[PDB]
């Protein structure tokens, strides 16, 4: 594996690709 | 978070695993 | 805004639009 | 629920708004 | 709903989720 | 335009709404 | 450049790569 | 039309550039 | 880690994702 | 084989890193 | 035709609507 | 390469069709 900026959409479709079926959460604020 | 450890910084797929449920 | 067919990573892009900076949770069924 | 919903049937935007945080 | 940055793909993703149905225009140049 | 409206500064959803035909 | 089956945000993205900065209008069926 | 011909059967780039402006 | 379901570009962003920086080949059949 | 394979069955992430370089 | 800044994913996913079924490499180091 | 003819210059859909098997 290895080490990308993912910004915006792109980290939560990365957070989907990874978690999958789990699900995940998304929370910038935090 | 997420977004500071990811797009200011870098993270691995595996730090993702971090925000599954 | 229109009705909308959504599967994949397609979801939690449109999750991402619609929820910004508040964040949001990604939920399946099993 | 929601995923099923907007995948297998369609869904709006004012429904999706209801998994915000 | 909210207010982010939507450069490029990301602009015409938006508007088609947006749109849908009824369709849109992508006109830079204007 | 639209992108200046949007990816130079920001815009809402409901702005995007008026490039819908 | 090759024939490409193209449904939903997917055309979107590939008339936002095909015309560019000329822009498009995306005129779905009813 | 052409959305519906790329996604029901198939189109190329070069029809696809009959709808830039 | 989960399985993944993975059409077209799909498929093609998780290579990327996984690869980064190593890169990939992409080889569909015929 | 894989680009088969991930979208007819499924696949997972260790099986696609078989195609980095 | 036209001529974009494509980067990250964006760039994959271009390669794999121009090249389709002939597939392709992606090698960023290089 | 790519990466350089692409991200941080321009190119062109022909270009890119280098890249192509
Ligand atoms: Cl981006
Ligand atoms: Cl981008
Ligand atoms: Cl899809
Ligand atoms: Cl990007
Ligand atoms: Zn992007
Ligand atoms: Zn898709």
């Amino acid at each position: 594996f290895v080490n990308q900026h993912l910004c915006g959409s792109h980290l939560v479709e990365a957070l989907y690709l990874v978690c999958g079926e789990r699900g995940f959460f998304y929370t910038p604020k935090t | 978070g997420i977004v500071e450890q990811c797009c200011t910084s870098i993270c691995s797929l595996y730090q993702l695993e971090n925000y599954c449920n």
